[PDB]
């Protein structure tokens, strides 16, 4: 109390003041923009939702004693807000109760009164007209309530709060979404409640119970129209079915719901991660690595974020399933130190023709390979141990004797050198050909890639994308 | 009820009459109640021991009788019974070779994409033990790099029954790949190239490809015809579609005024 | 902007292109690469 | 449910119907005022 | 995986499997897309009591696949097992399109008074006045 | 009200399809 207790009065009141006026001006601003000029995609909806991912998770973790978040429940226990006097009565109460919680002690939430902080705030004439207010101020008290992590009769405090909030969401979904479309708000609300309800089903039994309900929310999605609702629920529905290590992937191959068609640069980024995971395991290697490449370069705007460490981890494997390998560890992180040492020393052995070192890597770093969800490399990367050099030779040489290629690939027999090169050309490693008469493996024709109509194909791709930006820009620019 | 558990299976199974009685046994079990909810109830897991066992013996009968669509029919429902949601389920010791029947079968019909996505369900039985699952994945490893001959040499080593209905189709769908490599326009080889590339010093198989395909042994010489294309190209003949392709350029510049 | 996909997470300053090219090919480059001539 | 069965059967038919009919009119007024000012620029050219 | 049960050629195995279809058709959406060829048949197969209750599970999978007229004609062919229903998110949408199909039919029939009108199904107008 | 709102949305929708038409037509004819 003389050391830290004197610096206990400054942390409540300024987050009680100006952080309160954030959602007070936003929730006032989002409501009036839901009333008039209802197409508010170009408004404060997005960045406030970018804040609720980032800011309010690190603005507060505990329920903020001396009445900053512990005071939110005696603040919003009494909200009528129904008619224009009932709002202006409560606008006086927004002045009164915030002043009382800024001065003195209201109902102090000592981590236990959460269900009477879900009835009586929802009671005392709380509206479904302010269903964004009930939607936000039920999803935001998940975050002091989960991140306490004491988990002692709080799992049901999670469970009741989500079912209250989603029954409010269902009551929106059937009754009068008059020019509002709370799906923009309630998508990440459906996500954030079910990131941790997934975590609840990590501490306890399996989470196909989530997936049956998540089909039902996706069944009521896609029927109205798609405005990010199908997009957010699809990545959620895919994740457990990929997280389970059963068969599980032909369900996604038949999942013909491939189109969100616009995803605000962030759903589309990790959507391409999960479908790249799928196309890699069913041996469609070349299409997988190029959409893994598209996923890697789409959201790098982060700070050592860890899933960037994951997409970078898979992409080097699938290109080691194609022979080529780039520089990888040139952007070393405080966490990449753990993940560079296996895979750089892995491809060190892949480029060489060594195998007793390669099996030494497997015994050294099998636990991390099993932890990363990549058991399958040992059955599929031993293929490209011979396919790396034969692509390297057919890139270097032009007309090789197959007798000479056996010692150069240390194949220890000249007669099966027909068969590997037959496997290379039938699968399309190199466009070369064999003369089965005196040992020739001769290469392609002369390079003719300017006067043979091929520059027109790439030039048509760049027309069809660049002026497509032009037409999409002119429509999107002039709203007034 | 409790109908003919080991009647004509443990000694010998040449019969189709008990196959019709197993059909009647399928009528008795799938009219008991159901298998869909599986909430709790070890007492209704009691016939789930029975229902899986009688489809194990239906799977053994299916591969014994040389039947392709029905073997995958019973095996899918067996896999549906290892798709049990509430799986207390003490281990029926026939499971691993039962999967190895399916894992080898689905390799044989060239479902290689389905081959590797099935392998996800086993935590450590692929490597630590279980030669029944270790045999197809070591086999599929031999198909990867260059190793045709080790497949044909390690045919004669099976821990289980001989897997004969799988492996003969499995080798036959290797022979056509060697054929489809050697059916090119590369014109003539001799009978010793048939022994090296195709296989088999003097077989009935050289009579097989003499009557199926050509490859007739003339004056100690096989004649494979030219499989070479003609390539009739002008490639200015994309002139209409190229003139078309220019039009939607100027269209999409204009027309939105 | 988390995705909840986090949960886990000149010495060598510009060398890795040259290092991915050659690593250990008797880097002194003289005792065989220059000493061919006694073998010819 | 005197009205609860009537709200989801014969009013929800209307409430779902007038939703997108509001969304198009919300869309075209954005698109119209874009076309207005683009005519306002070119007419301000020619009269000058 | 009970589509393999629907291959097998006895009647009382069929409907038990396609009792299990509309039990979990909301959870196994796109796997039944390949079983479309089996049902669109079994519906044409007349002598079985597995045609209207097969037209239920047919109408569910074209509803997921967006084929809305396909769900419309097959919910007609679902008979009284569809017409008895009154409350779902499923049923109220395809009867809303049924009103849409009917009112664009009737205005089309109002365009030609000189005979020549269209043959109109009676289950679709039977749920018009039921509504 | 639930029917009268529905026709008023149609009448306005028919109208402001006409006004976006000729303005797109007038702006073409104004360039000449």
């Amino acid at each position: 109390p003389p050391g830290g207790g004197e610096q206990e009065p400054p942390p409540p009141p300024a987050p009680q003041d100006v952080e309160m006026k954030e959602e007070a001006a936003t929730g006032g601003g989002s409501t009036g923009e839901a009333d008039g000029k209802t197409a508010a995609a170009a408004a404060e909806h997005s960045q406030r939702e970018l804040d609720t991912v980032t800011l309010e998770d690190i603005k507060e973790h505990v329920k903020q004693l001396e009445k900053a978040v512990s005071g939110k429940e005696p603040r919003f226990v009494l909200r009528a807000l129904r008619m224009l006097p009932s709002t202006s009565r409560r606008l006086n109460h927004y002045v009164l109760y915030k002043a009382v919680q800024g001065f003195f002690t209201s109902n102090n939430a000592t981590r236990d009164f959460l269900l009477p902080f879900l009835e009586e705030p929802m009671d005392t004439e709380a509206d479904l007209q302010f269903r964004p207010r009930t939607g936000k101020a039920a999803s935001t008290p998940l975050l002091p309530e989960v991140e306490a992590y004491l988990q002692l009769l709080v799992v049901i405090f999670m469970m009741n709060s989500k079912r209250y909030k989603e029954a409010q969401k269902i009551s929106d979904d059937l009754m009068q979404k008059i020019s509002t479309q709370n799906r923009r708000a309630l998508d990440l609300v459906a996500a954030k409640c079910y990131y941790y309800h997934a975590r609840v089903y990590e501490f306890l039994d399996k989470l196909d119970v989530v997936r049956s309900f998540l089909h039902a929310r996706l069944r009521t999605a896609t029927l109205r129209h798609d405005a990010d609702g199908q997009a957010t629920l699809l990545n959620l529905l895919l994740r457990n079915y990929l997280h389970y290590s059963l068969y599980d992937q032909a369900e996604k191959l038949v999942s013909k719901s491939v189109f969100p068609e616009q995803a605000n640069n962030n759903e589309w980024a990790r959507y391409l991660y999960y479908t790249g995971r799928i196309k890699a395991i069913q041996l469609e290697y070349s299409e997988a690595r190029r959409t893994m490449t598209n996923a890697l370069r789409k959201a790098p705007q982060h700070t050592a974020v860890g899933f960037k460490q994951t997409v970078h981890k898979l992409l080097i494997v699938v290109e080691l399933l194609l022979g080529e390998i780039p520089d990888r560890l040139q952007f070393r992180q405080p966490s990449l130190k753990r993940s560079l040492m296996p895979y750089f020393l892995l491809t060190q052995a892949v480029r060489t023709g060594n195998l007793a070192k390669f099996n030494q890597v497997l015994d050294q770093f099998g636990e991390k390979f099993q932890a990363d969800g990549t058991y399958t490399l040992i059955i599929r990367l031993r293929h490209n141990v011979i396919k790396t050099g034969v692509r390297m030779i057919s890139l270097s040489y032009s007309r090789i004797s197959l007798a000479d290629i056996a010692q150069k690939l240390q194949l220890d027999s000249p007669e099966d050198a027909e068969f590997i090169v037959a496997k290379a050309i039938r699968d399309g490693v190199i466009e070369a050909s064999i003369n089965h008469e005196k040992g020739y493996v001769q290469s392609k024709e002369m390079i003719d890639i300017y006067s043979t109509r091929e520059p027109q194909l790439a030039f048509h791709q760049r027309i069809s994308f660049c002026l497509d930006i032009h037409n999409m820009s002119v429509k999107a620019m002039r709203f007034p | 009820m409790y109908e003919q558990l080991k009647g004509e299976w443990n000694r010998k199974s040449p019969n189709l009459s008990k196959c019709g009685e197993e059909l009647g046994r399928l009528k008795l079990v799938l009219l008991e109640l159901n298998f869909l909810p599986t909430t709790g109830t070890k007492l209704t897991k009691q016939q789930l021991i029975l229902a899986r066992d009688i489809l194990e013996i239906g799977a053994q009968w299916s591969i014994l009788r040389k039947d392709i669509p029905s073997f995958e029919r019973y095996m899918a429902q067996l896999k549906c019974y290892y798709f049990d949601y509430k799986e207390q389920l003490p281990e029926s010791a026939y499971m691993h070779q039962l999967l190895g029947l399916n894992l080898l079968f689905l390799l044989s019909q060239n479902r290689v994409a389905e081959f590797h996505t099935e392998l996800e369900r086993l935590p450590a039985k692929d490597i630590q033990t279980n030669v029944y699952i270790k045999h197809p994945v070591s086999l599929e490893q031999y198909l990867m790099e260059g190793s045709y001959n080790k497949v044909f040499l390690a045919k004669g080593n099976i821990p289980a029954e001989s897997y004969t209905f799988f492996i003969d189709i499995l080798l036959d769908t290797i022979r056509d790949e060697i054929a489809g490599c050697i059916e090119k326009a590369y014109e003539k080889i001799l009978f010793t190239e048939a022994t090296r590339i195709l296989f088999f010093n003097t077989p009935k198989k050289m009579t097989d490809y003499a009557k199926k395909r050509g490859w007739v042994l003339g004056p100690n010489n096989y004649y494979s015809f030219a499989s070479q294309q003609q390539k009739p190209e002008d490639t200015t003949i994309p002139s209409t579609e190229l003139a078309k392709q220019v039009i939607e350029y100027a269209r999409q510049l204009e027309m939105i005024v | 902007m988390s995705e909840k996909k986090q949960p886990v997470d000149e010495d060598n300053w510009d060398d890795d292109n040259v290092e991915d090219d050659f690593s250990n090919q008797l880097r002194a480059e003289l005792e065989k690469h220059g000493y061919k001539m006694e073998t010819s | 449910l005197e009205e609860g069965k009537a709200g989801s059967g014969l009013r929800q038919y209307y409430l779902s119907k007038i939703e997108e009919l509001q969304l198009i009119v919300n869309d075209k007024s954005q698109n119209l005022r874009r076309l207005q000012a683009q005519r306002n620029e070119l007419n301000a050219k020619v009269r000058l | 995986g009970i589509i393999s049960l629907l291959d097998e050629d006895e009647p009382q195995l069929k409907e038990f499997a396609l009792h299990k279809l509309n039990a979990v058709v909301n959870d196994f959406w796109a796997e039944i897309s390949e079983s479309v060829d089996k049902i669109e048949v079994l519906y044409e197969d007349e002598g079985f009591r597995s045609r209207q209750f097969a037209a239920l599970v047919a109408s569910k999978v074209f509803y997921h696949l967006g084929a809305f007229e396909e769900s419309l004609n097959y919910a007609l062919g679902a008979g009284d097992l569809f017409n008895v229903n009154d409350n779902s998110e499923y049923v109220e949408t395809i009867i809303a399109k049924c009103i849409d199909h009917y009112t664009k039919q009737c205005v089309e029939n109002a365009d030609l008074p000189e005979g020549e009108k269209k043959p109109i199904d009676q289950r679709l107008e039977g749920i018009v006045n039921k509504m | 009200d639930l029917y009268s709102r529905y026709k008023k949305l149609q009448q306005e929708l028919e109208f402001l399809e006409v006004q976006e038409e000729y303005i797109k037509d007038e702006q073409k004819n104004l360039k000449k």
